[PDB]
RNA sequence: AGUAGAAACAAGGCC
RNA sequence: GGCCUGCU
C-alpha cells in the first residue's frame, strides 16, 4: 500500500549540501547503504545517527506527504544508496549520493 | 395462612409527612399523585425555560493555551529529611559481616576508632533557634558514654544514656502542656484555639535539583544484598532472573539504594527502640554495610540518633530525637538549606589526592528531629521503590518487545542505542540510556517517600490530570476543557512550602515549554 | 461428664446463670460477636508494632502447663496476664518457636487427606512440563472463569448440607439429601475423615472450598480451563507467552 | 545536566507511565484532631448550596430543615440542590420504559429477602454509632445493646428473629414516651419523646484518614442501629435494580468495570459513521452527597414500589423519610491550648450552641455562628442532602436514569449520548454529526444533570476525542494501562499473622501479575523484599545467620536440631522456595515433603494452643482496606499451624468506666464455648430457634448420655449422675 | 525548640 | 518514691 520515490540525490563536493525528499503513497525513518556494506541507520522522525548528526536535519510535511532529509557539509563517508522507509515494513529503491 | 403487616402510624407517619416535596400534605396523597403521574414531556418544559447561562462551553485547548505554573515566593526552601542524603560521610572498618549480622555498638566505636584528628568541638554555623551549646554538650556526652562503653567487658547489644539538661531541652521534655478541664480555665485571656492555618509560603532553591542530580549517579559499592528465591525451573523463570540480575547490576551502586538502606535501617531500630525503650534515651548508630568492588564487604557509619521518650499512642504522635552526622559540606555556602541544623567543627581528614593532600575540615551536622509510627512504618518499607522504578522499566521493555516477537532486554542494557529524554542540559534535552531511566525513576521514588507530604499528593493528582489534557493535544484529539482556570487553581493550592513538590512543579513547567510544540 | 459440670458451675453464679436463662438461641450468634475490640485499620501498622513487645502474641491457657514459663537462658515464654476481653494469656513468639522443636508431636498423615485442594495444586504442579516461551502480543480479554479445580458441581448452600452430614450428622435437622451425587460424596468424605480430629469448623470450610463452585471474572488469553487458570499467572503475560501442561493432563 | 523524570513523558505517552505519577511509595495524609470543623463546613455548605428552598420546624423533633425541591431553576453553573419532583420521576418512568419489567422483579427478589432476612444479618458490619453510649462500637455490640434496651422497655417482638420484627420495634419505640437506658461511671435514665427521637435520628461524623489524592481532609458520617436494616433492604433493592443495569459500574469489580467501559466505548465509536464525530468526556461530579436529597429518593422509590403490596412500600420508605430528619453530630470537639499559662483543654462539641465564641478563630467563628441555628441537642439537622454515600446504589441508579435518557429516543435531535456513571465518576461519549452537535449534546446533558440535583465538576473534567480517557483511576489508550502504583501500598506484610501474611503477600504477588500486569522480574524482585521484610519484621531469619535477635536463639536450636533443613518455614528460620511458578501453593504444602517429621507434627498439631477459630466466615477471611478504595476483603490458601496465632488486643479498656463490658465479653464467650461444645455446629451454621440456652443445653445432655451409654465410655452410674445432675441444674434455674 | 499542617503531638489517667 | 495502659 506504501510506496516510496526518493529524490535529490547526485554528486556533490565535499562540505556541499543536498536535499533529499522522499515522496510516498505513520512514522519515517532514513536510512543508507554503501556499496560494501549492509543497512546504516541515518534518521528517523526525531533522531540522528552519531556520524552525521549536526550536518544533516530530518523533517516532513504531512500535507505535501513528504519527508524530507537536508543534508550539510557532506564528507566522502557519505557516499551510499539513501533509502526511504515507512513503518506501521515499506522501503523506497534509493536515491544515489555521491560525495567527493 | 398469615399476612404481613408494616404499618407506618404514630409520630413516624408524622415525619414521613414533612419528607415530601414541597407543595404536599401527605404521604398517602404523594403516592396517590405518584401512581397516576406519567411522562408527559416535562423535562422538556423546564429545559426550555431554564436560563441558558446554564452551560458547559467547551473552551478548545491548543498548544498556547496552557500557561507556566506559577510557583510560591518567600524565603527559600529548607531541609527536611531525617538525615543526609548528598552531605553523608562513612567510616569503615571493612569487616566481613552481613547487614543485620553484627552488633551496633562495637561496629560504631570500631569505625570510629578507625579515624584519627579528632578535634576538641566548636560551633560553626547556629541552629539560630535553639541552644547550639547544648549541641555541643550532647556531641562531647555521646563521645564520652562511648568511651565508657569502650571500657568495659562486653559491649551492650542497645545502650541508653542519662537524661540531662542538655538532651532534655533537645528532645523536647516535659514541654506538652499540661491537660486540664475546660471549667477551671475559662478567664485565661491567651486561651485559644491551636495555630491553624496555612503553612508559611517558601520559593524553590537550586539546592534540591542537585540533590537529586548527585542521588541518580552510580557509586563505587553494591548497597543491595538479595535474599534468596526458589531455584528457577521455567524458562521464563530464567529469563526473569536475567532481567532482575541486570537490574540490580544497574541501580545496585546508586546513590538511592545507599539512601533506602540508610532510611530503612534507621526508621527500623527507631521503631524497635521506641516499642521497647518507651521511658529513656537510647543511643542507635547509624550503620550501613555495603561490598566495594573488590568483593570485600564494608560496614559504614554516618553518625549517631538519640531517641527520646516515645509513648506513642496514635499514629500521628510524635517521638522526637537528635540527630548527629558526620560530613566535609561546609555549610557556609548554602545556609538557606541548613535553618534547622545546627553544625559544628570536629575535626579533619585526610583522602588521598594528587594534590599533595587535601586535609578537609570534618563538620558534625547536628538537629533535632521527629517522627512518628506511621512515618517509621512507611519509611521502613522504602524497598517498594526499587519496586515502583523497575516495574515502569520493565513495563517500557515488554511495551517494546511485544513489537519485535524477541525478548529485548540484552541490547537495551548494552548495545544502549536507545535513549529517552531523562533531563534537560542548557544546551538542550539530554537523552541516557535506559539504565539511566531506572536510577532516575528510583531516585524519585525515593525522594516521593522520603519527603511524602498532602502537597504532593495533591499536586501529583491535579497536575495528573493537567499531563493527560496536555498527552491528548499532542496526540490530535482535540482536547476539550470547561473551566482550565479552575484547574490551574487547584494545582496552584498545592504548593507552599515542600521542596520536593516545589521541584516537581518546575519540572512540570519544563516540560511544557519543551512541548507543545 | 465434664460438659454438664462446667455447665452447672456456670449457672451456679447469678451473672452467668441470667444469661443463660434469658438469652434465646437465635441470639446466640449477637452475644457471641459482641466485642469491645474494633477492627483493625491499619493492621500492617500495628504488627511491626507490637512484634517489638514482649508477649505479643496470645494463646489458651492450657499453654501454661505444656511450655515452661522460661527458656534455657531464662527468656520468657509465655505471661499468666490474661487478654482484654478473653481468658486467654498473653505470650511471647518464642513460645511459638519451642512448640516446633520440642513441643509434643502427633501423626500429621491425615493433614494432606483434609488439605485435598493444596495438595492437589502441589501435585499438579509438581509434574507439569513446561515449554518454551514465545515473545508476542497478548490480546487479553476479560471473561468469567471458575477458579476452583475440584468443585463437586455444587453451590455454597447445595453442599453445605453435605458439609454438615458429613462433620455434624445431627444437627441436619429435616434435610436429607436426595441427590445421589451428594449421596457418594458424603460416603467418602465420610470414610475418608472418619477420625480425622483436626477440628470440625476446618474440616467444613475445607469441604466447602473443595466441592462448591465459585467462579470470578479474569482476564484472559487462551487457557480457559479449570487447571490453567490457577497458573494463570506463570503462562500468560503482557507480551510473552509460557506453554504449560499441568500433572494432570 | 540536570535530571528531569517528567520529560520522559516527551517520549512515552502519559498513560503509558502513568506509574509514575503515583507516589504512593510514602506515607499517606493522616488528620490528627477533631473533625468538628469539617463536620461544620460541610453542613453550612450543603444547607447554603440549597439556601433557595424553603424552611419548616419538624413538629417531632423541633429542628429547622430546608426543602429545595421543585425550588426555582438555577441560573448560574454553581453547584444546586435544586431538584425537580416530576422531572425525576419522568426520568425513572423512562428509566422503566427502556427496561420493562425491572423494578416489578427487583422488587419481588427484595421483598422475598426482605420477609426471609434475619436479625443477625446487621451484625455483619463495622463500626456503628450506638446511641445507648452515644459513641460508635462494633455493629455487633451496638445491636446487642440496642435489642436489650428494647427488652427491658417492652419491645420484644424482635424475640421473634426476624429482621422485619426488629424493625417494628424500632418504629413502635418512637411512640413511646419514657425510654430508659443504662450508663455507667450503673445509672439508670430516662429519655424522653423528642430526645430518642433525636438519638435515633442523629450520625455520628469523623475525619477520613489514608486518603490519597487531595490537599485537604473530609469528614464521614456513620449512623445508628435503628436506620440500618432500612438501609439494608433499600441496598438491597438498588443492588437489584442496578443489577439488570448495564450502565451502572458500582455492585461490579473493577475488571468487570474495565470491559464494560470497553464495551460501551466500541459500541459507541464503531457504531458511529464517519460523517459522525465522537467525544469522551471524563467528568467528576463536584459535592456530588451533599447535592443528592433524601425526599427524592423517596420519590423514586415510591415510583419503583409501584403496584405493590402496602407493607413493602411502608417499609422501603422508612429510610429516605428517617434521611430527610437526619441529624448529624458535630464531632470530637474543639481543643484549645494557652502558651501563657502553658496548659491545654479539650472542650465537647456540645458545648458549640452555648459556648462563647472568643476562642474561635475568624474561620471557625462564622462557621459556628452559621451553623448555630440548625443546632438541637447538641447535634445539628442536615435535612438538605446525604452526608457521605450512605444511599450509593440509589445514587447510581439516579446517573444511570440520566445516562439512558440520552439514547436517542429521548433526545429528539442527531446528537447522543452514552457511557458509564459509578457515583461521583462517571465517562461519557457522546456522538453528533458537527461539534455543534457535540456541545449541544454535552449542554443538554449537563442542563438535565443540574435538573436532577446532579453537578458536574468542571475543574476536574475534560473532553478529548474517543480513544483516551480516565474512569477512577483506570486510563483507557486504545485498551486498558496497567498502573500498579494503586497497588504498591498493598506489598508489605498485611498484619494478619505469620501465615496469613506470607499467603497474602504470596498471593498479592500472584494478583498483580494477573491483573495489573506486573513483570515477571519484578515479581521475583517483590517476592525478595517481601522475604526480607517479612523475615525482618517476624524476627525470623535464616537462621544459618549471626543475626542477633529476641528469636534468634530458638530459631538456631530449631535449626540445628532439624536434619532437612530445608523443609523449615521461613517463620521457623527455613529457606525460601517459593518462584514465580510457586506463587498459588500455601508455604506449608509447598515445604510438606522436605520437612522432618518431628518437625512436622509439632508445627500441624491439633492441640496447640495458639490456633483459635471463632467462626466459618473469619476462617481464612483478611479484610485489608486498599488504597484509594473502599474496605475490602480477601480469601488467602493458609493451613491452620501453630503460626497461625492472633495477636494481643488493644487492653486500653482497663482505664475507662466501660470497664465491665470486658467482664460481659469474658461471660458470653464463656458461655458460647460451652454452647458449642453443647452444639458443635454452632459456629459454621449459627443455631435458630425460639428456645434458651439451659433448656438445649441440658436436654441435650440428657439424650447424648443415654445415647452414648447405648454405646460408649458412659457407664449406668455416669448416665444417672448426669440425669440427676440435669435435674439440679432445672431445680436451680427454677430459682 | 522540633515534628506537622486547616489540628494536633511534644505521654494519659488513677491515687 | 511505689503500681496501671498504650487503636477504647
Amino acid at each position: 500500500q506504501v510506496q516510496l520515490q526518493e529524490s535529490g540525490g547526485g554528486l556533490v563536493q565535499a562540505g556541499g549540501s543536498l536535499r533529499l525528499s522522499c515522496a510516498a503513497s505513520y512514522t519515517m525513518g532514513w536510512f543508507r547503504q554503501a556499496p560494501g556494506k549492509e543497512r546504516e541507520f541515518v534518521t528517523a522522525i526525531a533522531n540522528y545517527a552519531d556520524s552525521v548528526k549536526g550536518r544533516f536535519t530530518i523533517s516532513r510535511d504531512n500535507a505535501k506527504n513528504t519527508a524530507y532529509l537536508q543534508m550539510n557539509s557532506l564528507k566522502p563517508e557519505d557516499t551510499a544508496v539513501y533509502y526511504c522507509a515507512g513503518k506501521t515494513d515499506y522501503w523506497g529503491q534509493g536515491t544515489q549520493v555521491t560525495v567527493s | 395462612t398469615i399476612e404481613e403487616r408494616f404499618e407506618i402510624t404514630g409520630t413516624m407517619r408524622r415525619l414521613a409527612d414533612q419528607s415530601l416535596p414541597p407543595n404536599f400534605s401527605s404521604l398517602e396523597n404523594f403516592r396517590a399523585y405518584v401512581d397516576g403521574f406519567e411522562p408527559n414531556g416535562y423535562i422538556e418544559g423546564k429545559l426550555s425555560q431554564m436560563s441558558k447561562e446554564v452551560n458547559a462551553r467547551i473552551e478548545p485547548f491548543l498548544k498556547t493555551t496552557p500557561r507556566p505554573l506559577r510557583l510560591p515566593d518567600g524565603p527559600p526552601c529548607s531541609q527536611r529529611s531525617k538525615f543526609l542524603l548528598m552531605d553523608a560521610l562513612k567510616l569503615s572498618i571493612e569487616d566481613p559481616s552481613h547487614e543485620g549480622e553484627g552488633i551496633p555498638l562495637y561496629d560504631a566505636i570500631k569505625c570510629m576508632r578507625t579515624f584519627f584528628g579528632w578535634k576538641e568541638p566548636n560551633v560553626v554555623k547556629p541552629h539560630e533557634k535553639g541552644i547550639n551549646p547544648n549541641y555541643l554538650l550532647a556531641w562531647k556526652q555521646v563521645l564520652a558514654e562511648l568511651q565508657d562503653i569502650e571500657n568495659e567487658e562486653k559491649i551492650p547489644k542497645t545502650k541508653n544514656m542519662k537524661k540531662t539538661s542538655q538532651l532534655k531541652w533537645a528532645l523536647g521534655e516535659n514541654m506538652a502542656p499540661e491537660k486540664v478541664d475546660f471549667d477551671d480555665c475559662k478567664d485565661v485571656s491567651d486561651l485559644k484555639q491551636y495555630d491553624s492555618d496555612e503553612p508559611e509560603l517558601r520559593s524553590l532553591a537550586s539546592w534540591i535539583q542537585s540533590e537529586f542530580n548527585k542521588a541518580c549517579e552510580l557509586t563505587d559499592s553494591s548497597w543491595i544484598e538479595l535474599d534468596e528465591i526458589g531455584e528457577d525451573v521455567a524458562p521464563i523463570e530464567h529469563i526473569a532472573s536475567m532481567r532482575r540480575n541486570y537490574f540490580t547490576a544497574e541501580v545496585s551502586h546508586c546513590r538511592a539504594t545507599e539512601y533506602i538502606m540508610k532510611g530503612v535501617y534507621i526508621n527500623t531500630a527507631l521503631l524497635n527502640a521506641s516499642c521497647a525503650a518507651m521511658d529513656d534515651f537510647q543511643l542507635i548508630p547509624m550503620i550501613s554495610k555495603c561490598r566495594t568492588k573488590e568483593g570485600r564487604r564494608k560496614t559504614n557509619l554516618y553518625g549517631f540518633i538519640i531517641k527520646g521518650r516515645s509513648h506513642l499512642r496514635n499514629d500521628t504522635d510524635v517521638v522526637n530525637f537528635v540527630s548527629m552526622e558526620f560530613s566535609l559540606t561546609d555549610p557556609r555556602l548554602e545556609p538557606h538549606k541548613w535553618e534547622k541544623y545546627c553544625v559544628l567543627e570536629i575535626g579533619d581528614m585526610l583522602l588521598r589526592s594528587a594534590i599533595g593532600q587535601v586535609s578537609r575540615p570534618m563538620f558534625l551536622y547536628v538537629r533535632t528531629n521527629g517522627t512518628s509510627k506511621i512515618k517509621m512504618k512507611w519509611g521502613m518499607e522504602m524497598r517498594r521503590c526499587l519496586l515502583q522504578s523497575l516495574q515502569q522499566i520493565e513495563s517500557m521493555i515488554e511495551a517494546e518487545s511485544s513489537v519485535k516477537e524477541k525478548d529485548m532486554t540484552k541490547e537495551f542494557f548494552e548495545n544502549k542505542s536507545e535513549t529517552w529524554p531523562i533531563g534537560e542540559s542548557p544546551k538542550g534535552v539530554e537523552e541516557g540510556s535506559i539504565g539511566k531511566v531506572c536510577r532516575t525513576l528510583l531516585a524519585k521514588s525515593v525522594f516521593n517517600s522520603l519527603y511524602a507530604s498532602p502537597q504532593l499528593e495533591g499536586f501529583s493528582a491535579e497536575s495528573r490530570k493537567l499531563l493527560l489534557i496536555v498527552q491528548a493535544l499532542r496526540d490530535n484529539l482535540e482536547p476539550g476543557t470547561f473551566d482550565l482556570g479552575g484547574l490551574y487553581e487547584a494545582i496552584e493550592e498545592c504548593l507552599i512550602n515542600d521542596p520536593w513538590v516545589l521541584l516537581n512543579a518546575s519540572w512540570f513547567n519544563s516540560f511544557l515549554t519543551h512541548a507543545l510544540r | 461428664m465434664e460438659r454438664i459440670k462446667e455447665l452447672r458451675d456456670l449457672m451456679s453464679q447469678s451473672r452467668t446463670r441470667e444469661i443463660l436463662t434469658k438469652t434465646t438461641v437465635d441470639h446466640m450468634a449477637i452475644i457471641k460477636k459482641y466485642t469491645s475490640g474494633r477492627q483493625e485499620k491499619n493492621p500492617a501498622l500495628r504488627m511491626k508494632w507490637m512484634m517489638a513487645m514482649k508477649y505479643p502474641i496470645t494463646a489458651d491457657k492450657r499453654i501454661m502447663e505444656m511450655i515452661p514459663e522460661r527458656n534455657e537462658q531464662g527468656q520468657t515464654l509465655w505471661s499468666k496476664t490474661n487478654d482484654a476481653g478473653s481468658d486467654r494469656v498473653m505470650v511471647s513468639p518464642l513460645a511459638v518457636t519451642w512448640w516446633n522443636r520440642n513441643g509434643p508431636t502427633t501423626s500429621a498423615v491425615h493433614y494432606p487427606k483434609i488439605y485435598k485442594t493444596y495438595f492437589e495444586k502441589v501435585e499438579r504442579l509438581k509434574h507439569g512440563t513446561f515449554g518454551p516461551v514465545h515473545f508476542r502480543n497478548q490480546v487479553k480479554i476479560r471473561r468469567r472463569v471458575d477458579i476452583n479445580p475440584g468443585h463437586a458441581d455444587l453451590s455454597a448452600k447445595e453442599a453445605q448440607d453435605v458439609i454438615m452430614e458429613v462433620v455434624f450428622p445431627n444437627e441436619v435437622g429435616a434435610r436429607i439429601l436426595t441427590s445421589e451425587s451428594q449421596l457418594t460424596i458424603t460416603k467418602e468424605k465420610k470414610e475418608e475423615l472418619q477420625d480425622c480430629k483436626i477440628s470440625p469448623l476446618m474440616v467444613a470450610y475445607m469441604l466447602e472450598r473443595e466441592l462448591v463452585r465459585k467462579t470470578r471474572f479474569l482476564p484472559v488469553a487462551g487457557g480457559t480451563s479449570s487447571v490453567y487458570i490457577e497458573v494463570l499467572h506463570l503462562t500468560q503475560g503482557t507480551c510473552w507467552e509460557q506453554m504449560y501442561t499441568p500433572g494432570g493432563e | 545536566m540536570d535530571v528531569n523524570p517528567t520529560l520522559l513523558f516527551l517520549k512515552v505517552p502519559a498513560q503509558n507511565a502513568i506509574s509514575t505519577t503515583f507516589p504512593y511509595t510514602g506515607d499517606p495524609p493522616y488528620s490528627h484532631g477533631t473533625g468538628t470543623g469539617y463536620t461544620m463546613d460541610t453542613v453550612n455548605r450543603t444547607h447554603q448550596y440549597s439556601e433557595k428552598g424553603r424552611w419548616t420546624t419538624n413538629t417531632e423533633t423541633g429542628a429547622p430543615q430546608l426543602n429545595p425541591i421543585d425550588g426555582p431553576l438555577p441560573e448560574d453553573n454553581e453547584p444546586s440542590g435544586y431538584a425537580q419532583t416530576d422531572c425525576v420521576l419522568e426520568a425513572m418512568a423512562f428509566l422503566e420504559e427502556s427496561h420493562p419489567g425491572i423494578f416489578e422483579n427487583s422488587c419481588l427478589e427484595t421483598m422475598e429477602v426482605v420477609q426471609q432476612t434475619r436479625v443477625d444479618k446487621l451484625t455483619q458490619g463495622r463500626q456503628t454509632y450506638d446511641w445507648t453510649l452515644n459513641r460508635n462500637q462494633p455493629a455487633a455490640t451496638a445491636l446487642a445493646n440496642t435489642i436489650e434496651v428494647f427488652r427491658s422497655n417492652g419491645l420484644t417482638a424482635n424475640e421473634s428473629g426476624r429482621l422485619i420484627d426488629f424493625l417494628k420495634d424500632v418504629m413502635e419505640s418512637m411512640d413511646k414516651e419514657e425510654m430508659e437506658i443504662t450508663t455507667h461511671f450503673k445509672k439508670k435514665q430516662r429519655l424522653n419523646k423528642r430526645s430518642y427521637l433525636i438519638r435515633a435520628l442523629t450520625l455520628n461524623t469523623m475525619t477520613k484518614d489514608a486518603e490519597r489524592g487531595k490537599l485537604k481532609r473530609r469528614a464521614i458520617a456513620t449512623p445508628g442501629m435503628q436506620i440500618r436494616g432500612f438501609v439494608y433492604f433499600v441496598e438491597t433493592l438498588a443492588r437489584s435494580i442496578c443489577e439488570k443495569l448495564e450502565q451502572s459500574g458500582l455492585p461490579v469489580g473493577g475488571n468487570e468495570k474495565k470491559a464494560k467501559l470497553a464495551n460501551v466505548v466500541r459500541k459507541m465509536m464503531t457504531n458511529s459513521q464517519d460523517t459522525e464525530l465522537s467525544f469522551t468526556i471524563t467528568g467528576d461530579n463536584t459535592k456530588w452527597n451533599e447535592n443528592q436529597n433524601p425526599r427524592m429518593f423517596l420519590a423514586m422509590i415510591t415510583y419503583i414500589t409501584r403496584n405493590q403490596p402496602e407493607w413493602f412500600r411502608n417499609v422501603l420508605s422508612i429510610a429516605p423519610i428517617m434521611f430527610s430528619n437526619k441529624m448529624a453530630r458535630l464531632g470530637k470537639g474543639y481543643m484549645f491550648e494557652s502558651k501563657s499559662m502553658k496548659l491545654r483543654t479539650q472542650i465537647p462539641a456540645e458545648m458549640l450552641a452555648s459556648i462563647d465564641l472568643k476562642y474561635f478563630n475568624d474561620s471557625t467563628r462564622k462557621k459556628i455562628e452559621k451553623i448555630r441555628p440548625l443546632l438541637i441537642d447538641g447535634t445539628a439537622s442536615l435535612s438538605p442532602g446525604m452526608m457521605m454515600g450512605m444511599f450509593n446504589m440509589l445514587s447510581t441508579v439516579l446517573g444511570v436514569s440520566i445516562l439512558n435518557l440520552g439514547q436517542k429516543r429521548y433526545t429528539k435531535t442527531t446528537y447522543w449520548w452514552d457511557g458509564l456513571q459509578s457515583s461521583d465518576d462517571f465517562a461519557l461519549i457522546v456522538n453528533a454529526p458537527n461539534h455543534e452537535g457535540i456541545q449541544a449534546g454535552v449542554d443538554r446533558f449537563y442542563r438535565t444533570c443540574k435538573l436532577l440535583g446532579i453537578n458536574m465538576s468542571k475543574k476536574k473534567s475534560y473532553i478529548n476525542r474517543t480513544g483516551t480517557f480516565e474512569f477512577t483511576s483506570f486510563f483507557y489508550r486504545y485498551g486498558f494501562v496497567a498502573n500498579f502504583s494503586m497497588e504498591l501500598p498493598s506489598f508489605g506484610v498485611s498484619g494478619i499473622n505469620e501465615s496469613a501474611d506470607m499467603s497474602i503477600g504470596v498471593t498479592v504477588i500472584k494478583n498483580n501479575m494477573i491483573n495489573n500486569d506486573l513483570g515477571p522480574a519484578t515479581a521475583q524482585m517483590a517476592l525478595q523484599l517481601f522475604i526480607k521484610d517479612y523475615r525482618y519484621t517476624y524476627r525470623c531469619h535464616r537462621g544459618d545467620t549471626q543475626i542477633q535477635t529476641r528469636r534468634s536463639f530458638e530459631i538456631k536450636k530449631l535449626w540445628e536440631q532439624t536434619r532437612s533443613k530445608a523443609g523449615l518455614l521461613v517463620s521457623d528460620g527455613g529457606p525460601n522456595l517459593y518462584n514465580i511458578r510457586n506463587l498459588h501453593i500455601p508455604e506449608v504444602c509447598l515445604k510438606w515433603e522436605l520437612m522432618d517429621e518431628d518437625y512436622q507434627g509439632r508445627l500441624c498439631n491439633p492441640l496447640n494452643p495458639f490456633v483459635s477459630h471463632k467462626e466459618i466466615e473469619s476462617v481464612n477471611n483478611a479484610v485489608m482496606m486498599p488504597a484509594h478504595g473502599p474496605a475490602k476483603n480477601m480469601e488467602y490458601d493458609a493451613v491452620a499451624t501453630t503460626h497461625s496465632w492472633i495477636p494481643k488486643r488493644n487492653r486500653s479498656i482497663l482505664n475507662t468506666s466501660q470497664r465491665g463490658i470486658l467482664e460481659d465479653e469474658q461471660m458470653y464467650q464463656k458461655c458460647c464455648n460451652l454452647f458449642e461444645k453443647f452444639f458443635p455446629s454452632s459456629s459454621y451454621r449459627r443455631p435458630v430457634g425460639i428456645s434458651s440456652m439451659v433448656e438445649a443445653m441440658v436436654s441435650r445432655a440428657r439424650i447424648d448420655a443415654r445415647i452414648d451409654f447405648e454405646s460408649g465410655r458412659i457407664k449406668k452410674e455416669e448416665f444417672a449422675e448426669i440425669m440427676k445432675i440435669c435435674s439440679t441444674i432445672e431445680e436451680l434455674r427454677r430459682q
